[PDB]
């Protein structure tokens, strides 16, 4: 079986700028005259698109800013200029030899200049309350790049238990991401404590972004 | 010009010590019904009256001899023309058409064949009058299966092969920079030659056919047209060659007129300047339409020809029939003969005719004063074929030149349809294997007025 | 005696060639001597079959009794040169009135090709005048308004591409090259191919018109720097033995060449030598029905223009192994003219009402709903005027000069071609 | 358009078996392959194998043999996979491939045309409907949110205000705790706008034929 690695894993490209990814392959996946190298495109949550097929042609529909090229062994997929909507993973495939085979995968960013993270918290809703549970849910909007801090402190000390975080997937137009980090208390737990901090630590600011409220108001 | 005077009433059939056979598409369909009167057909079938009454009234041309023909119609249909064609085969003293093994002292009733006009049509008899060795010479037949001399032995043209025709059309579509185009023929002869050589040839100059259709000429072409047409779309080509016979190139429109369908349109000649196409409802919103067709002169005495003879014609009016009606033709029906799609063919059919009797002259020894002819000369047409063969004869101002296939030294004339007037317009020419075109020249039926892409 | 005429009562022509001759320029209108050229023993023995049908059904008390089948029959090894035999079925009395509205025959067998078929055919149309092919597969002539008493008893090349495709699906190959006749037959193949599989993976890698100076050589050059391993070779006799003899001589060697039923059957190509060189070959191929009593008319029949055979010393042995192809359509296109015959004097099961005007108009009529059984098949043909009889199968020529049945092709099923791969040995 | 419709999301318990299907429609059924690939979560892409649909005859990658079978249905141009008992190991998304146009061989064919994809989970767990609580908060932008909660299997869809808010929305990826699914949403939108005009999270679970409008009620 032959197998295809990608390098690199992950690329930051600022838009306007040129995209290099590369593949190699264990044995040469060349015959009839051609390289059966393919490179797919796949935006999070859609099937896979195909941009260049034997290792060169463009398949139509496909801008020209996409191009590709190498033999044998060694294959480029090219991206020039990176545009907003072009972030997704990008996958070379070979189909010399039974059975087909996919690289890992190459996972390709928009590079932007840094954003500070927008921070909404909220308390249970009143429905929530009255199921016997109680989530304190903070967003933290529309920031760059993706590494990012998120504590909890009730009453002065952090929390650890009970907090899920959720990243989105880059965004088409401004390039940023979004997070949603939830702590999910007992109704008898929130009730039994005061004030609710959420605390976001990112590089644009050496001060910790911080959201509150106190539960009795 | 004195000679007019003379001439008789007949149409489609003069005696004479020689004579020709005529093989005219006068009368077509909507054991058959041939109803429909096609204008262009009785037109070019007058054309070959004229060219017969000039060269009988020239003293220098065949002076000893008298010039004479029998005209048929086609129908444009397998079963009629075949009947016509076995006629100018009989002998010449009984009317009947003898089986024998060896025609070689076999004096046919006609020496030589006029016609047809389509290319459906010469594969009907081409291979028959090809045995007898009857010199047939199209008028508007332009396949090129027919330049094959050892498959159709006795084929010749006054109009170029369309291997020619669609290399034109290819450098047109070079010089725009277009590269992706679809092509559409009628489903017969004509257009599936023109479909495939087209293909073919634009493999060779790099443009690539996004799309093949063709239109069916017996039975409803609505669904396959919209079948078409909706490739058409699908593939967003904006260029489109329509090789095809008049009939379904009007169905063809019709329907691209009702989908509203816009771009550049690439006319073969034989509806390159059919009224019948251009004067469909909003046929000049379709876009721009550019045309082939056949570099000719234009015959300055054809009509005032035509006004005297159907002056005379309607004379002799109180006194079967290729066109039964044209019995009461009046000087009211000259513009027959002025229609610009008669009018710009008439010449490939007086060509033919005077192919023939150049060559007649040549066969019977003439001179200026007399013939080696008299009643007892016998005339066979492989004699005849001799020496049409690689046959050189000016005509009016014209050197026609036959090569070794029967093909003319014939160009094409590139044209467009102007909406405005209703005209068409020059804008280039076809000569060799040289276009030349004036890019300056076209008008470019778009939103901003300029060429697409 | 002469083999090409036998009176009767009623005549049927039949149109055959059983020479070869390449086309050439003539200056003379007249019939050429095919007797002199390249003797067709496979086309003699389907001319053969023809004599053995209209004997047999004259043996018979049941089928026309008491009214006799004769024939005129002509080797036509030029298309371009068959008009004088044409008129002679066609005449009233050595003459043709052109303008005429009682034909010496009743009908006519043939020919065998489409370009005959193509040249001739519109003055049979003309009256009606039936012509029943055994062999011509031209797609042309399902068109019923261009050619309305044309019937055959062969499949069209629609059909057989179908076929040639489902073997190209059931394997793995997809790049093809299509070698064709440079004529009617062949022109007619690559449209019909192209067509079906435009919407398909198999893609058209490499295609040339083959004539008499094709230059084998660089066919064969653009074939392998291509890498094409399939094939197809959709031609005549004459044309394909060019192709495949030239291989051997080019070593063209590991393709897999796919054949059509013209040729699947080849008798000569199996067995000669060095064929095992240029790799594996596969074809559509017509089931060999066998005819009764077929072999013993061989055996007793060895013992104007178109009409002499020039062929004595005919080794008796060498024609009865001939290919067989076609054999049940020239079996059955005559038996469809008999029973047409028989139904329009409406004969009962021993009798016919006697002296009756027969006109060919009358026998296309009772040919279009022809229905009878015959070798324990079923003779019928649609509106189109072709057959609904008739296999195809999937041969391979295996390593003693054979044509293994490997496969069937099913007009109308779910999987429209099936194969036993294992049966195929790859060289 | 040449169009592969895949059947939708399927939860199946471990140790059964489960059908996915294929419908392939504008262009001729039997005369392209129908490749059948695997993505587990973690976004690898597998070949499982294809199928010839004119003659039935199928390859397969060695891991799926006897776990995969591929089969046609030529009359109403539907190809299908079935899996055989099943793991958790078998939770992913599946796609039906069809080969393009130009390979030399069926193998070299390279893939042109998708299918949606199929998501795959493989569990014991039971079908809960979603709850959906409200996210009431002042600047020139207020944000606003909707709490999904508790619910099984994937996946649900959020919008907002029936599809007309749809500037300013981030849905976040479920999370999934004990066997269930936790998602929520924001939407961003002027301030002098809320609360006089009404934003309303909607929210369906059509596995357990869920839909929930909940107006976003200030506190
Ligand atoms: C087909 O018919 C033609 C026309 O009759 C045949 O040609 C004629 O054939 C004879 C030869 O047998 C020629 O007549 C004789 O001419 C020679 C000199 O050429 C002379 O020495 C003899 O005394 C006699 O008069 C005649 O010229 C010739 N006509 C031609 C060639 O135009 C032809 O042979 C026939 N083909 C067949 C039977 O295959
Ligand atoms: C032509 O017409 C003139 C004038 O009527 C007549 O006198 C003469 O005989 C005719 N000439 C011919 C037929 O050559
Ligand atoms: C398209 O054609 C239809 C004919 O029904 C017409 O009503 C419509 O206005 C046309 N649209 C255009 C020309 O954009
Ligand atoms: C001749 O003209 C009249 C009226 O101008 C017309 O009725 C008739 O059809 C015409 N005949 C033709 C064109 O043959
Ligand atoms: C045509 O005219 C040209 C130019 O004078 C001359 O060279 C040629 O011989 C003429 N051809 C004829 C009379 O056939
Ligand atoms: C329209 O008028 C005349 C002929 O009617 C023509 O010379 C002129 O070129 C035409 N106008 C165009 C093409 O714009
Ligand atoms: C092309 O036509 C334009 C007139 O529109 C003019 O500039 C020029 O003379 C022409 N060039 C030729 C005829 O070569
Ligand atoms: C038969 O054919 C041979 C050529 O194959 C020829 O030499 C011989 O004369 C022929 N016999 C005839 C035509 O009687
Ligand atoms: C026909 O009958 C004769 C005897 O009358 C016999 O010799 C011959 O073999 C038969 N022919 C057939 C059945 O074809
Ligand atoms: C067959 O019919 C003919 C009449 O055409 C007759 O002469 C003959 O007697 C019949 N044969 C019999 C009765 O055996
Ligand atoms: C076989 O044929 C190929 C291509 O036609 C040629 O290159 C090669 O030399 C041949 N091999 C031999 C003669 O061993
Ligand atoms: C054909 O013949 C058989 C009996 O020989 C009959 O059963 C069947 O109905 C016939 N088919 C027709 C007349 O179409
Ligand atoms: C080849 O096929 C023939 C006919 O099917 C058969 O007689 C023979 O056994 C086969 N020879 C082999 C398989 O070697
Ligand atoms: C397929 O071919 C093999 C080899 O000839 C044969 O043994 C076997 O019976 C065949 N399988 C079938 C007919 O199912
Ligand atoms: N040139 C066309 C005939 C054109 C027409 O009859 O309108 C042909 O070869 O058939
Ligand atoms: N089927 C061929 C004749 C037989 C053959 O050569 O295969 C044709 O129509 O011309
Ligand atoms: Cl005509
Ligand atoms: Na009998």
């Amino acid at each position: 079986d032959i197998v295809l690695t990608q390098s690199p894993a992950s690329l930051a490209v600022s838009l306007g700028q040129r995209a290099t990814i590369s593949c190699r392959a264990s044995e040469s996946v060349d015959s009839y005259g051609n390289s059966f190298m393919h490179w797919y495109q796949q935006k999070p949550g859609q099937p896979p698109i195909l941009l260049i097929s034997r290792a060169s042609n463009l398949e139509s529909g496909i801008p020209a800013r996409f191009s590709g090229s190498g033999s044998r062994t060694d294959f480029t997929l090219t991206i020039n200029p990176v545009e907003a909507d072009d972030f997704a993973t990008y996958y070379c495939q070979q189909t010399n030899e039974d059975p087909r085979t996919f690289g890992g995968g190459t996972k390709l960013e928009i590079k932007r200049a840094d954003a500070a993270p927008t921070v909404s918290i909220f308390p249970p809703s009143s429905e929530q309350l009255t199921s016997g549970g109680a989530s304190v849910v903070c967003f933290l909007n529309n920031f760059y790049p993706k590494d990012i801090n998120v504590k909890w402190k009730i009453d002065g000390s952090e929390r650890q238990n009970g907090v899920l975080n959720s990243w989105t997937d880059q965004d088409s137009k401004d390039s940023t991401y979004s997070m949603s980090s939830t702590l999910t208390l007992t109704k008898d737990e929130y009730e039994r404590h005061n004030s609710y901090t959420c605390e976001a630590t990112h590089k644009t600011s050496t001060s910790p972004i911080v959201k509150s409220f106190n539960r009795n108001e | 010009p004195n000679w007019f005077n003379n001439i008789s009433t007949d149409l489609f059939s003069m005696p004479g010590d020689i004579k020709l056979g005529g093989l005219f598409p006068i009368k077509e369909q909507s054991s058959v019904s041939c109803d429909s009167l096609n204008k262009d057909g009785l037109g070019r079938a007058l054309v070959m009256k004229y060219a017969v009454e000039e060269i009988n009234a020239n003293s220098q041309l065949l002076p000893g001899v008298k010039l004479g023909y029998k005209i048929y119609n086609t129908c444009r249909h397998s079963a009629v023309i075949v009947r016509p064609a076995l006629s100018f085969l009989t002998e010449k003293s009984n009317g009947t058409l003898s089986v024998e093994c060896n025609y070689t002292d076999y004096e046919t009733d006609m020496v030589a064949v006029i016609g047809p006009q389509s290319s459906e049509m010469v594969t009907v008899i081409g291979k028959l009058l090809g045995f007898f060795l009857m010199p047939q010479i199209s008028f508007g037949a332009t396949s090129d299966k027919f330049s094959d001399s050892l498959v159709y032995p006795s084929f010749f043209r006054t109009v170029p092969s369309d291997i020619r025709q669609v290399d034109a059309m290819v450098q047109l579509i070079k010089k725009f920079n277009w590269n992706w185009v679809a092509v559409v023929g009628s489903e017969e002869e004509y257009g599936q030659q023109g479909v495939q050589q087209f293909s073919k040839k634009a493999e060779d100059m790099g443009v690539c056919v996004a799309y093949q259709g063709l239109i069916p000429i017996y039975d409803d072409p609505k669904p396959a047209i919209q079948t078409i047409i909706n490739n058409i779309q699908t593939t967003e080509v904006k260029v489109v060659v329509v090789f095809s016979l008049v009939s379904p190139a009007v169905s063809f429109f019709e329907e691209v007129i009702k989908k509203n369908l816009t771009g550049v349109w690439i006319a073969s000649s034989s509806w390159a300047i059919s009224d019948k196409v251009y004067s469909l409802p909003n046929i000049d919103s379709i876009g721009t339409v550019i045309g082939f067709i056949d570099e000719t002169e234009t015959l300055e005495l054809l009509s005032p020809f035509t006004e005297v003879l159907f002056k005379k014609i309607h004379e002799a009016s109180p006194t079967y029939n290729p066109c039964p009606e044209c019995w009461s033709l009046s000087p009211a029906n000259v513009s027959l003969v002025k229609e610009e799609s008669v009018q710009r063919t008439a010449f490939s059919v007086y060509a033919a005719v005077y192919t023939v009797a150049h060559a007649l002259h040549k066969l019977l020894e003439c001179n200026s004063a007399a013939c080696k002819w008299s009643s007892s000369t016998r005339l066979y047409p492989w004699k005849l074929l001799e020496v049409l063969k690689e046959f050189s004869v000016n005509i009016s101002n014209t050197s026609l030149k036959f090569d070794q296939n029967g093909n003319p030294n014939i160009g094409y004339s590139v044209i467009q349809r102007i909406w405005e007037n209703q005209s068409l317009s020059s804008v280039g020419s076809y000569r060799s294997a040289n276009l030349s075109i004036n890019e300056t020249l076209f008008k470019w039926y778009t939103n901003n007025s300029e060429k697409p892409e | 005696t002469s083999e090409f005429h036998l009176r009767g009562d009623y005549l049927i022509g039949g149109l055959f060639n059983i020479h070869y001759v390449a086309a050439a320029n003539f200056q003379r209108p007249q019939a050429i001597d095919c007797s002199s050229k390249l003797f067709i023993l496979p086309n003699y023995r389907r001319f053969q079959m023809m004599r053995f049908s209209v004997e047999e059904i004259n043996n018979s008390s049941s089928l026309l009794p008491n009214v006799s089948l004769g024939y005129q029959m002509f080797d036509h090894c030029s298309d371009i040169h068959s008009f004088p035999g044409i008129f002679k079925l066609l005449s009233v009395n050595d003459l043709i009135r052109p303008w005429e509205d009682l034909p010496n025959a009743i009908g006519v067998v043939g020919p065998f090709t489409s370009t005959h078929a193509l040249s001739i055919a519109p003055i049979f149309m003309t009256n009606l005048f039936p012509m029943v092919s055994y062999g011509c597969s031209g797609s042309v002539f399902s068109k019923e308004n261009l050619y309305p008493s044309f019937l055959r008893t062969v499949h069209s090349n629609k059909d057989v591409i179908n076929a040639i495709v489902g073997i190209i699906l059931n394997f793995n190959w997809r790049w093809v090259a299509f070698l064709y006749s440079d004529d009617d037959f062949g022109k007619d193949g690559l449209e019909q191919f192209k067509n079906k599989i435009e919407d398909s993976e198999i893609c058209l890698a490499f295609y040339k018109a083959i004539n008499v100076n094709t230059d084998y050589l660089q066919v064969f050059k653009q074939i392998e720097e291509q890498n094409i391993k399939v094939i197809v070779v959709f031609a005549p006799k004459v044309y394909a033995e060019a192709v495949v003899e030239s291989a051997v001589q080019l070593n063209v060697t590991n393709k897999v060449w796919i054949a059509d039923d013209g040729w699947s059957l080849n008798k000569k190509l199996p067995s000669m030598n060095g064929i095992q060189n240029i790799g594996t070959v596969l074809g559509v191929a017509q089931p060999v029905v066998t005819i009764p009593g077929f072999t013993d008319f061989i055996y007793s029949a060895i013992s104007f223009c178109n009409q002499k055979c020039n062929c004595s010393n005919l080794s008796v042995k060498s024609l009865l192994n001939a290919d067989p192809s076609f054999s049940f359509p020239v079996y059955a296109a005559v038996y469809a003219i008999a029973h047409a015959l028989h139904n329009t004097l409406r004969c009962g099961s021993d009798r016919c009402p006697k002296n009756i005007t027969v006109h060919p108009h009358m026998i296309l009529e009772e040919l279009k709903k022809s229905n009878f059984t015959l070798l324990n098949q079923t003779v019928q043909f649609d509106e189109n005027g072709d057959p609904k009889f008739g296999s195809l199968s999937v041969v391979f020529w295996n390593s003693s000069g054979n044509a293994e049945e490997v496969g069937s092709y099913h007009f109308q099923s779910s999987i429209h071609l099936s194969i036993n791969k294992t049966k195929i040995k790859w060289f | 358009e040449v169009q592969l419709q895949q059947s939708g999301p399927e939860l199946v318990k471990p140790g059964a078996s489960m059908k996915i299907s294929c419908k392939a429609s504008g262009y001729s059924f039997t005369g392209y392959s129908m490749n059948w690939v695997k993505q587990s979560h973690g976004k690898n892409l597998e070949w499982i194998g294809l199928i010839n649909p004119y003659n039935g005859d199928t390859t397969y990658k060695q891991k799926f043999k006897g776990k995969a079978t591929l089969t046609v249905d030529r009359s109403s141009s539907t190809a299908y996979m079935e899996l055989l008992r099943l793991t958790s190991e078998d939770s992913a998304v599946y796609y039906c491939a069809r080969s393009g146009r130009g390979a030399p061989t069926t193998t070299t064919a390279w893939f042109t045309y998708w299918g949606q994809g199929t998501l795959v989970t493989v569990s014991a767990a039971k079908t809960t409907p979603p709850s959906v609580y409200p996210l009431a908060p002042t600047n020139s932008m207020v944000t606003l949110g909707c709490l999904v909660k508790g619910y099984f299997p994937e996946p649900v869809t959020v919008t907002w205000n029936s599809g007309s808010l749809s500037s300013g929305v981030h849905t976040f990826p479920a999370v999934l705790q004990s066997d269930l699914y936790t998602l929520s949403s924001s939407v961003t939108v002027p301030s002098s706008t809320w609360p006089s005009e009404t934003v309303t999270c909607n929210v369906a679970h059509p596995a357990s034929s869920t839909k929930v409008d909940k107006k976003i009620v200030p506190r």
